């Protein structure tokens, strides 16, 4: 059996393929295949994902083309390196993750060949940075549900760590499928070559930033900063009055001078000191 | 005894120095 | 004699079977508690949770009636609960040579041959559990079966039980099959080889074997092999104070969070009970700086392991961390209290652990109940009044249907912790001399890892130590002494179950008499008996009682 | 001269206590409001 | 400015209890979510 500690290892590339293909045709439930080496009974490490084109108009996971996966399967055999199909995916777009009654059917057609095929949902809207909405599931036997027998026989405090959603709890995530705790495989070969390359300037800070308009902007803030300092010459004067919790609710229609004031101090400071120092290095460096 | 009255008082200086450094690090890490 | 002296004082069996004598004479437990926990029949952890609880509360007493009441509810859960079922029997028969092979004669792997190779494969686990730190025919009997066996299903219990029986012994013969146990290129042998490989080399710092272990744990692709070695390279060095710091820097410098975490266990074991300023700089620092949760949990759980010498000081700094942002440092904080102050009824630490069960995270509610169990063992209402305040609480959280199985798992575990040995055994990482008790240190550190293997925290019977004075006059003869006490007598209170279907301070005590370590000072010396102790009576255990 | 040697250490270390403890009890409430904001 | 920062963090004091939500209302919210899961 299983010990509900299954520990799926994937990649740093397949998630990129999942967000790209799940995002490009995003309002339709797009799908495809998962092409990775099946490591031993607990874990699975899927190192590649290749996408399948759709069938027709309509949000569905319609069918597979074994002409296409046969030709594509042996294509990288004689181009790149051999791998092995293990799983498959689809994409609940703006939903989250579960197994629908359509999804569990083609899931059921894929567990028959290998019993440890993987059901994978990606959710490319509700993801921001630390969220991705993946939660790879797999079917449980409904025969054992009729038996009233609780499966999966926990031997490790490793699976009951993430709490399932109430929306997937509405569905048959457990009564018909289970969650798997995952992580990601990265290395210093990948960390540096994406850290050192994403947001990098060239010679930009070694400029003067529109030398006539820097000081012009330096009045274009200060001028209304005077009147905002007059609001700071206004709002302090109704203190020692009604208690400041009323000064918390009461100020939701009209602006405060306090926060808006220290905002422009930061703006005018950072707008000036940078152009100041960058102006003075070039005197030394250039002659 | 009275010889413990400075050794046991510098033991809490060994224990006392680290704390401002620890909350000094938590000054930035709560922002981060 | 002086020729038999080395057998009397170096094998030391007359504390082993005499503590076993104290357990076969002193047994105050309850069936009604396990009948209360009987009502949760479902195919979840609960079977292993009950059969781990009676093993926790029946350590070394050889009482097979809480297991022999049925067969079907015991053998209901499968595939590792029978591994656990044959695992739990050896703690019940701990410290006894005879009733090891003869009761498990059913459970030899070549007699019955059932469909479960774990009921028959996990026996040698318990054979290591009985004869931990007792090297005899258990080494070579647990070695020759391991020369030719099945896959890593009998090799788990044989390898862990073999390294446990050969713990800290530096034996080349167990290092032999632990090499070929190590280089299997397999995941399921990772716990099998990685833990015992350090167990047999405890405190050895064999730098060629360190180079083999951390040199091997760089290219493998599985995680259990990266986990057993993570504790093993911590366990090969023990109490060095400077002789590991370049290695802690090396493992902490690595990008592997598991190996930085292993550097945290290794700096936890290189500074056992040690108030050293240098280790607690980076120890506390990486507890700030690091981003994986596991290394942060071990990092905040290094604190009581390096500072259990003074239990007054860690509630000043870990209370500060109980309100951390993540439930991992919130979780390891409560267990840092539970490893620092577990020997004392620390009213301050209970004051800290009171709101810890209120947090909406199930496992910090859990470890709140584990540390809440460790804080007050063998304590009846007068060291601190929160004992019976929590007796209703573990029942309160175990008899709800809407609770988590994990949240009640600290309760069903906490019953076996809390009623251990008939209130005859206790935890002690510390002797009266000042030297720490290293199998209880290894027992609690190995007891930490129930996350990644459930009977890996079955390694706890090394921590259960008695509190019983023993009188003696010859090599074998028991004396007849009956001394008494002076202070407030209610401190000698009992568990006293309820069983629903003018105050004596002269407590006369026999030779196998339980007593609290706080009650070591309240007693009266025997002055009117025929026997008079030549030793000033300050420590428990066994003493000469000179017949005058 | 034990009154003017050993007891002269009692009077000095307390002055370091009297303001470094104030530094801590300031700084930890300063931590505590922000941690309440975090959770 | 820095003196108005450093002469300022002593009235942080008596910050007694930042209770998360409750215990009774948390168990009642778990019971209401249990009714939502049963429904
Ligand atoms: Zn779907």
């Amino acid at each position: 059996a299983v010990d509900t500690a299954e520990q799926v290892y994937i990649s740093s590339l397949a998630l990129l393929k999942m967000l790209k293909h799940g995002r490009a045709g995003v309002p339709m439930e797009v799908m495809g295949l998962m092409l990775g080496e099946f490591v031993d009974d607990y874990t699975v490490r899927v190192i590649d994902v290749f996408a399948m084109p759709q069938s027709g108009t309509g949000v569905s996971v319609e069918a597979v083309d074994p002409v296409f996966q046969a030709k594509m399967l042996d294509m990288l055999k004689q181009t790149g390196r051999p791998e092995m199909v293990v799983g498959w995916y689809h994409s609940h777009p703006g939903f989250g993750c579960w197994l629908s009654g359509v999804d569990i059917n083609t899931q059921q057609s894929f567990e028959a060949l290998s019993e440890r095929a993987v059901a994978v949902v990606v959710d490319p809207i509700q993801s921001v940075k630390g969220k991705v909405v993946i939660d790879a599931f797999r079917l449980i036997n409904a025969n054992m549900m009729v038996l009233g027998h609780e499966p999966r026989q926990t031997t490790s405090n490793l699976g009951h760590l993430n709490k399932p959603s109430i929306q997937a709890l509405i569905h048959g995530l457990n009564r018909h499928y289970y969650s798997i705790t995952i992580n990601y495989r990265k290395n210093e070969l990948e960390q540096k070559m994406l850290l050192n390359l994403h947001k990098k300037s060239w010679m930009e800070g070694l400029t003067l930033q529109d030398y006539s308009e820097h000081c012009k902007h330096n009045e274009s803030v200060v001028k209304e900063m005077l009147e905002l300092a007059k609001n700071y010459n206004k709002a302090v004067e109704e203190e020692d009055k009604m208690t400041p919790e009323q000064l918390a609710i009461k100020n939701v229609g009209k602006q405060d001078p306090k926060r808006h004031l220290e905002e422009h101090v930061d703006v005018l400071m950072t707008s000036n000191i940078v152009q100041c120092l960058a102006a003075m290095l070039d005197t030394v460096v250039f002659k | 005894d009275l010889y413990s009255r400075y050794k046991k008082l510098q033991q809490e200086l060994e224990f006392l120095e680290v704390q401002e450094e620890y909350i000094k690090d938590e000054q930035k890490n709560l922002k981060k | 004699d002086q020729t038999l002296k080395m057998i009397k004082i170096l094998s030391g069996e007359m504390a082993i079977e005499l503590h076993l004598q104290f357990l076969i004479r002193n047994n105050n437990t309850d069936l009604m508690i396990l009948k209360n926990t009987k009502d949760a029949v479902r195919n979840s952890v609960c079977h292993t949770a009950t059969v781990i609880a009676n093993s926790f509360m029946h350590c070394g007493t050889t009482s097979d009636q809480f297991l022999r009441d049925n067969l079907e509810w015991l053998a209901r859960a499968t595939n590792w609960a029978k591994f656990t079922a044959t695992a739990s029997l050896g703690v019940i028969h701990k410290g006894h040579e005879k009733e090891a092979l003869q009761l498990m004669a059913t459970y030899l792997p070549k007699d019955t041959s059932p469909g479960s190779a774990y009921q028959e494969g996990g026996g040698l686990y318990a054979l290591g559990l009985i004869h931990a730190n007792h090297g005899g025919d258990i080494i070579d009997y647990l070695l020759n079966q391991l020369k030719n066996a099945s896959n890593d299903i009998v090799r788990h219990g044989g390898s862990l039980g073999l390294g446990l029986a050969a713990m800290g012994t530096a034996r080349q013969d167990v290092y032999d099959l632990l090499k070929t146990n190590l280089y299997q290129d397999d995941a399921v042998t990772g716990e099998a080889a990685g833990l015992a490989l350090g167990l047999v080399m405890l405190g050895s710092k064999n730098a060629q074997a360190i180079e083999d272990m951390v040199g091997y744990a760089q290219e493998t692709q599985h995680e259990k092999i990266l986990r057993g070695l993570a504790v093993g390279i911590a366990l090969v060095m023990y109490g060095r104070m400077e002789e590991a710091d370049a290695l802690i820097e090396s493992l902490c410098r690595d990008k592997d969070p598991i190996l930085r975490r292993s550097g945290m266990y290794t700096v936890a074991m290189a500074y056992c009970g040690s108030g050293n300023n240098k280790a607690i700089r980076r120890l506390l620092h990486v507890a700030v700086s690091d981003v994986n949760d596991d290394v942060r949990r071990a990092a905040v759980e290094s604190l009581g392991f390096i500072l259990f010498r003074t239990p007054e000081q860690c509630p000043s700094v870990v209370s500060l961390l109980s309100e951390s942002y993540n439930p991992h440092v919130r979780y390891g904080a409560a267990m840092a209290l539970g490893i620092c102050c577990a020997g004392t009824g620390n009213k301050e630490a209970i004051n800290l652990l009171e709101p810890m069960t209120n947090d909406p995270v199930n496992y910090v509610r859990q470890g709140a109940l584990i540390a809440s169990a460790l804080i007050m063992i063998q304590q009846t209402e007068i060291t601190c009044p929160k004992v019976n305040q929590f007796r209703q609480l573990y029942s309160k959280v175990i008899n709800d249907k809407h609770d988590d199985v994990m949240a009640k798992f600290g309760a069903i575990l906490a019953q076996g912790i809390l009623d251990a040995g008939g209130h005859n055994v206790t935890i002690s990482l510390q002797s009266r001399t000042g030297h720490t008790h290293m199998p209880s240190v290894v027992g609690v550190l190995v007891f930490t890892q129930f996350w990644f293997w459930f009977p890996l925290s079955h390694f706890l019977s090394l921590a259960y130590t008695p509190t019983c004075v023993i009188g003696l006059n010859k090599d074998l003869k028991m004396p007849k002494v009956q001394y008494k006490s002076n202070c407030k007598p209610s401190t000698f209170a009992y568990p006293a179950p309820l069983e629903v279907p003018p105050e004596p301070n002269f407590q006369l005590l026999d030779n196998p008499a339980r007593v609290m370590p706080a009650q070591l000072k309240v007693l009266t010396m025997p002055e009117t008996c025929r026997y008079q102790p030549f030793k000033p009576l300050s420590i428990g255990g066994i003493i000469i009682l000179k017949d005058t | 001269g034990l009154r003017q040697y050993y007891l002269s250490k009692i009077e000095e270390l307390q002055l370091i206590v009297n303001d470094k403890s104030q530094n801590l009890r300031r700084l930890q409430a300063q931590r505590n409001e922000l941690n309440a904001k975090v959770r | 400015h820095n003196m108005s920062v450093k002469a300022m963090r002593f009235p942080p004091k008596s910050y007694n209890k930042d209770l998360e939500s409750a215990e009774e209302r948390r168990e009642r919210e778990q019971q209401d979510l249990e009714f939502a899961k049963e429904m």
